[PDB]
């Protein structure tokens, strides 16, 4: 800020590393994994973050004498060493709110992780999570409905829902895809979905496949006597083209549509979630692409932070991957960002990943989907790792059974209402999920045929 | 070659692009408008003698086309005589004029014809 | 494809690792450097990327035998080691023309990139390069305008086009942005810009910050007589919001708006894209958070995938980095891509990361922005390795200099001014650069003054 | 601290920031058209030599980005001076007029030089 | 067209045609014109037609003309008509500029004399030579057609 001119490059460290500041309850803090080159102490890298995020400049310039601009640099706060990595630290960041469009997730990553991420004087950096203040959660719609109104809309109290992909994704022709959707939904499950690829292709075009799913979710309905849906994905390449996809949704008076996130982009996820508000559609939103951000230990962004941006932005399902198949730890940041999904309030864990305090002011909660290479023999472990709400999602799992989508059907909803069951009068899933699945195949020839299928 | 001029370079559409027409030539012109049975009239114009767009820009929408009646048609003129006297008289009252003739065709209904009589100097 | 089903796992490999397969000119071909755990051989690896960016499930599915699937499915089809690099392999894939949507850049990214990275058996995965077939080329529109429209418009021509990012970003009051934008325009600059950060804001709303920067580029082009051009920034966080912006600028007569791609995503970007070409305004393009994806040599995507989408999605300029502070090699590497952007045709060429021929099929070339850290100094090399089409930015390379905007924008447009001419005259710019500048320095203070802070 | 001048600072475009070339510097540019076989043509303009808006105001429309064409573009031509003599020609007879040199690249098949070679007396 | 809407129509050129082809053109060209035109089978005009004040339509000669057709197409076609030059204008050569104005002063030579009551049919060409002698850019054309 201010000046006495004179031209010239000058020194960062000295203005962006601020180890005594007091945060704000108004700022948006970051906590960033910071890898410096070799040479690079860790509070000058710290201060290289917040100053590359926010007001630093290579050359002096004299317009930073009509504003105080330190009510709005990006200030590093704190450092602290990461065990069991040599040069790598964590860096926390504070953000004042004004930087930042209200209700605009867009200008909120523009703004933290527009820039820094290719500064030379790192060599790799990775945004671990954000505090997002309740000042700012206000100025966002949130999920169009959430867990809550969602359950209730549905009247599916107790027990986590059941979905399946169908599959192929590509190949199948509109009614053999919709034949396909009833003959899942009769059986149990309470939706069934478009793959992230399924948009509108040659073979076929999005309103066919909108049209017979709608037929064959009606004749499912009306057999069972249980709500029933199917995820119609609406993702496009204009946000002209995916109004007229969610349009058609509410025409057929269908209750949910689905939105690829990632790759139609926060922009058009948000237009989206406003218009399911304003109509009464439920959103189930696909992660697709997140492992080409969020893998990397070391460079990136951990999916808590997308999980937390599409909570803004707005969505009634995320896809949060299954804890099966991953040791102790990933099971904990998984379990972590799903009560950063799912709740009100969630107090710092280090231990589950959670750098801060989140408070979200009643901003509805999401349901987490857990999807991928799960059947029958996971679900003892899914209930009691995800509790009631969530959505079980089994593609493979259920179009893959001996009998067909129907047998494959009931033999998912037996399996998860046996646990339930068993859960609730006290039988404890870990110790005894085996024994509870085993037990109900002796009155389930359906279940008993998968159990034979499948590990 | 040639490079076809830039400046002081406007025209008033039929028979601007010829050499100025001789009195002769001028009445060749008035008799070929009688021999139709076409309504001779003369008009003038002080300001401006080209188009232009100051009111509106809307298609077919210009200013500058209507330009002021000298007199009225000489309908039942039947000498070229009458005609270019008149045009004497115009010129005699707005030497800083651009003068021009015009015809009316009764049957057609329509003004059919409109040549540049008279260019004040410089022009 | 096909059945005689049989429900249970099975096995990829033989299926998808096709060595034999002689690709279509109407496949997408895909170039991936796969990192495979260790333990999984390569032809493995590849026949993995191929299963799981397609048709690949983890159990056998009934439905496949409603289609043929051989149809559908991406082909690993060539495998080639990585020079210095253990157990690292550069797998092609091609994928029908069949699975994409007409014009949908969010289609053609979820079905090539939406699933594969997160694959337990690789360690990491990049992608590096896409041969886009010309009939799929022909479904999109491409840049509004292009190259040589744009030109054509502004009536600029024989030299690279100067800009300058208006700092700070954020604290300046509209009216004093404004200002900054009248002096940098009238000493010389084309162009001035928002910062990617700069949408809309507490001190400084958007509607404001147009109102006085066309202003102040209106006093600009009255003054010197050359045409001027404001980046300003549409950038939203809903389609509707970033549409009202397009639109304002637009009944303000103005040449040009800005978006950040990838923040507001391609869905969005389509969307302005179409509207710029309806409407006659030119779309400069801002690549924010693309270090996040594209840094890392083993792992998210290579900027010349993202800007290749770019220039099918639409777009009149994009950010391309700077040559300067990098080796050979890095150097090839952005001339390989800026090729990519502004050509017709590339061929093949390894030596500067170019994967695959290319073809355009007229589809109108794109302006490379080169950004960061630039001044008068590295105008010799910047003419030299960008040419005459290139956009030059210097934010603190103008607001920097002693005397101020106007005279910080002379120094730059003479410098440039000094190399086209000495170029033109058959001097070497590689050689003479410096020996070109001080001359000029003999009789532009402007320039002096400015040589005399900078290197 | 020198303050940027305000009045008769009207620019050119391309090369317009250097002082004025001499002929040989003038040569030189002409030359690179030809080594680029590039088409050498040269526009005049007496009116207003710099862009403004008359006819119309949505995005990328300006008026006075047109000049006029002297001659035509001079294909085939090897050689700078007959270039030169030409703009002594164009001088000769419009002396009022600011002239400029363009060049046209058949193969990009757009016009792609663009650079002020005279301006009248006080610009 | 006349019906559905247009204020222009190509009619093609009478040039490089016979009679009889010439009488068929002259024929449409007053069905596109005219308020009422008589049956005439020597114009291939089947049928008498009325169009109850539906206006003309203004034909379009166009197609290989240069300044030398002139003469013709003014006698042809009369005063209501556009006369299209595509090479006869960008053919010129000293350029579009001189190759028009050789167009409008040919057409004005013509239009004049024929005001005078001379016969374009028959000094057509005589007409177009005087005015080369004192515009030297219809002089450059006529050297270059016919
Ligand atoms: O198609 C499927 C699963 O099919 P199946 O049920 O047959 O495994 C899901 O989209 C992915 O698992 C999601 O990926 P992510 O969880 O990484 O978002
Ligand atoms: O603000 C600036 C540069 O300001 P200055 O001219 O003062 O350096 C640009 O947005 C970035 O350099 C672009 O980043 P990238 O090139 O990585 O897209
Ligand atoms: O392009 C031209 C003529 O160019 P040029 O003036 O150089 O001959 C016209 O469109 C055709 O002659 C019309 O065809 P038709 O008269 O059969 O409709
Ligand atoms: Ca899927
Ligand atoms: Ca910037």
């Amino acid at each position: 800020a201010s000046v006495g001119f004179k031209a010239g490059v000058k020194d960062y460290k000295l203005t962006y590393y601020t180890p005594e500041y007091e945060t704000l309850d108004t700022d948006i803090l970051a906590a960033f994994r910071v890898s410096p080159q070799p040479g690079v102490p860790p509070e000058e890298a710290g201060a290289a973050v917040a100053a590359e995020s926010s007001t630093g400049t290579w050359t002096t310039v004299w317009t930073d004498g009509l504003t105080n601009l330190d009510r709005y640099k990006g200030r590093c706060y704190h450092i602290e060493p990461v065990a069991g990595e040599e040069n790598q630290y964590i860096c926390y960041v504070a953000y004042p709110l004004d930087l930042f469009e209200e209700g605009s997730v867009t200008n909120m990553f523009t703004s933290i992780v527009g820039n820094v991420f290719g500064f030379k004087a790192l060599r790799a950096l990775r945004l671990e999570d954000l505090r997002i203040p309740v000042a700012y959660v206000k100025t966002f719609q949130g999920p169009p409905h959430g867990i809550q109104v969602e359950r209730d809309k549905l009247n599916k109290y107790g027990r986590p829902l059941l979905g399946c992909t169908i599959k192929p994704k590509l190949g199948l022709s509109a009614k053999n895809y919709g034949r396909a959707v009833y003959e899942c939904l009769r059986g149990g499950l309470d939706f069934t979905k478009d793959d992230e690829n399924v948009n509108s292709q040659p073979f076929m075009r999005w309103r066919d496949r909108f049209l017979f799913c709608a037929e064959a979710l009606y004749k499912a309905q009306a057999e069972t006597g249980e709500i029933k849906g199917h995820y119609l994905n609406a993702t496009a390449g204009t946000c002209e083209d995916m109004m007229k996809r969610a349009v058609f949704a509410r025409e057929l008076g269908v209750p949910i549509v689905m939105h690829d996130y990632l790759t139609g982009g926060f922009t058009a996820n948000t237009t989206l979630s406003h218009y399911c508000r304003d109509n009464g559609l439920l959103l189930h939103i696909h992660r697709a692409m997140h492992a080409v951000i969020d893998r990397q230990k070391n460079h990136g962004m951990h999916f808590r932070v997308l999980a937390k941006a599409l909570r803004l932005s707005g969505g009634d399902h995320i896809h949060s991957g299954t804890v099966v198949g991953k040791l102790e730890g990933e099971r904990d940041i998984t379990l972590g960002f799903v009560d950063l999904l799912r709740d009100d309030y969630t107090e710092k864990d280090r231990s589950r990943g959670i750098y801060f305090t989140q408070s979200w002011v009643s901003t509805p909660g999401v349901l987490p989907v857990a999807s991928g290479g799960i059947h029958v023999w996971h679900m003892p472990a899914l209930t009691e790792i995800f509790g009631d709400d969530s959505v079980l999602q089994f593609g493979g799992g259920t179009l893959g059974h001996p009998w067909g989508n129907a047998p494959g059907a009931v033999a998912n909803r037996v399996a998860l209402e046996a646990c339930v069951q068993a859960r609730n009068e006290g039988r404890d899933l870990a110790r005894e999920g085996n024994t509870i699945i085993r037990e109900a195949t002796k009155w389930s020839p359906e279940l008993a045929a998968a159990c034979e299928v499948w590990k | 070659m040639q490079v076809w001029p830039i400046l002081n370079l406007k025209k008033y559409e039929t028979l601007s692009y010829l050499p100025p027409l001789t009195t002769d030539q001028l009445a060749r012109q008035v008799d070929y408008l009688l021999n139709n049975k076409w309504v001779p009239c003369l008009e003038f114009e002080t300001d401006h003698g080209f188009v232009y767009r100051e009111h509106h820009n809307s298609p077919g929408y210009y200013d500058g086309r209507y330009w002021t009646m000298w007199k009225l048609p000489m309908f039942g003129c039947t000498d070229p005589a009458q005609v270019l006297n008149e045009l004497e008289e115009c010129k005699k009252e707005y030497p800083n004029a651009f003068i021009r003739i015009i015809g009316f065709d009764s049957n057609r209904e329509v003004q059919c014809i409109s040549f540049i009589a008279y260019k004040p100097a410089g022009y």
